[PDB]
């Protein structure tokens, strides 16, 4: 299986150089195809940044050309992007993708890069404690920067009835999000409900039990 | 550069019915080798785009299916013949015939469906959070349609303004409902000053507004 | 002028 995997999300200060890599597995970058970078700024559409071919030939968006560099590191089967002199306008989800005559058939998972002078800060995690029938419970993931955070329940064992909401930027300039799940009151029960919270930019993992208070 | 203009901007479609999206390009996207590198993607909530159609009309699946691409020169159409819950997201056209490759602005496709009134839950602040001098109160509106919903916070009969924030999930790819989360933020001092915390919800579901509440201190 | 679909692969497109 051809798979593309971008490096991790996080902050870059304005005026500095955003740097990303894409690692390719199941296929050699020098066999064939062109190896693309594409971004999507918050709530906007998709912009092609540029690419490098299997043969090392680079092409750039003329609008971005003077700030962009793309290279290949064939020793790690990786290709890279640098974008210099950034500002808030360069905050976006950055994707790597493989292009052929027959489309961008394979994509990386997307990596959010936030351009800010603000500091990285890891989350705190609070329980949301649990008609007729069905109870609701959840975790509140508070006071973190930048995005993203990921949430799972019972280590990915529990996916039915889960809702993980878009984060909101609080008046502090730190994000807050909640994740909830509806479950049967009766399980409330014999069954432990635990939320798994991962904040990559700060390297934070926290597990919190969502227990019914006494 | 070639501008790719998609119409419409968004669509609501009843499951099992067809939809059609148009993509017009400011200049031809026929390449000098004769091919037209016109492609369609779907980007489902929170995911990477996924290729549907390439070279105008070739299905990514390789086999006959619900997606059909047509058109030529500057004028292209994606048809979805029987929309299903799972098809919901944003569709983009794309051209790779002339540098730089450019995408359309996207057409958001949603599933038109019948009213569902929200289930409402309220959550007090944890004792853990309180230790730290802030109190978050959370109100959850679950599994409702349409998206339009009004949430009001009341603290001891007073409507709260400018101290709450809310987020809505994307249309669920299975049941096609939304969910909504709202957070009231107070200082601990303000939270402990008051007694009755309520979120009041209004929605096309509800011939009467639903209030969920708790009194600070009852267990 | 590099970066287009037509340039993306080793063998020419048909």
């Amino acid at each position: 299986q051809v798979q593309l995997q971008e490096s991790g999300p996080g902050l870059v200060k304005p005026s500095e150089t955003l740097s990303l890599t894409c690692t390719v597995s199941g296929y050699s970058i020098t066999s064939d195809y062109a190896w693309n970078w594409i971004r999507q700024p918050p709530g906007k559409g998709l912009e092609w940044i540029g690419s490098i071919s299997y043969s090392g030939i680079t092409g750039y968006n003329p609008s971005l050309k003077s700030r962009v560099t793309i290279s290949r590191d064939t020793s790690k089967n990786q290709f890279s992007l640098k974008l210099s002199s950034v500002t808030a306008a360069d905050t976006a989800v950055y994707y790597c993708a493989r292009m052929g005559y027959d489309g961008l058939a394979y994509w990386g998972q997307g990596t959010l890069v936030t351009v800010s002078s603000a500091s990285t800060k890891g989350p705190s995690v609070f329980p949301l404690a649990p008609s007729g029938g069905t109870a609701a419970l959840g975790c509140l993931v508070k006071d973190y920067f930048p995005e993203p955070v990921t949430v799972s329940w019972n280590s990915g064992a529990l996916t039915s009835g889960v809702h993980t909401f878009p984060a909101v930027l609080q008046s502090s300039g730190l994000y807050s999000l909640s994740s909830v799940v509806t479950v049967p009151s009766s399980s409330l029960g014999t069954q432990t409900y635990i939320c798994n919270v991962n904040h990559k930019p700060s390297n934070t993992k926290v597990d919190k039990k969502a227990e019914p208070k006494s | 550069d070639i501008v790719m203009t998609q119409t419409p901007l968004s669509l609501s479609v009843t499951p099992g019915q067809p939809a059609s999206i148009s993509c017009r390009s400011s200049q031809s996207i026929v390449h000098s080798n004769g091919n037209t590198y016109l492609e369609w993607y779907l980007q489902k909530p929170g995911q990477s785009p996924q290729l549907l159609i390439y070279k105008v009309s070739n299905r990514f699946s390789g086999v006959p299916d619900r997606f059909s691409g047509s058109g030529s020169g500057t004028d292209f159409t994606l048809k979805i013949s029987r929309v299903e819950a799972e098809d919901v997201g944003v569709y983009y056209c794309f051209q790779g015939s002339h540098v730089p490759p450019t995408f359309g602005g996207g057409t958001k496709v949603e599933i038109k469906r019948t009213v569902a009134a929200p289930s409402v839950f309220i959550f007090p602040p944890s004792d853990e959070q309180l230790k730290s001098g802030t109190a978050s109160v959370v109100c959850l509106l679950n599994n409702f349609y349409p998206r339009e919903a009004k949430v009001q916070w009341k603290v001891d009969n007073a409507l709260q303004s400018g101290n709450s924030q809310e987020s809505v999930t994307e249309q669920d790819s299975k049941d096609s409902t939304y969910s909504l989360s709202s957070t009231l933020t107070l200082s601990k001092a303000d939270y402990e000053k008051h007694k009755v915390y309520a979120c009041e919800v209004t929605h096309q579901g509800l011939s009467s507004p639903v209030t969920k509440s708790f009194n600070r201190g009852e267990c | 002028l590099a970066g287009g679909s037509a340039q993306s692969q080793r063998a020419p497109d048909r």
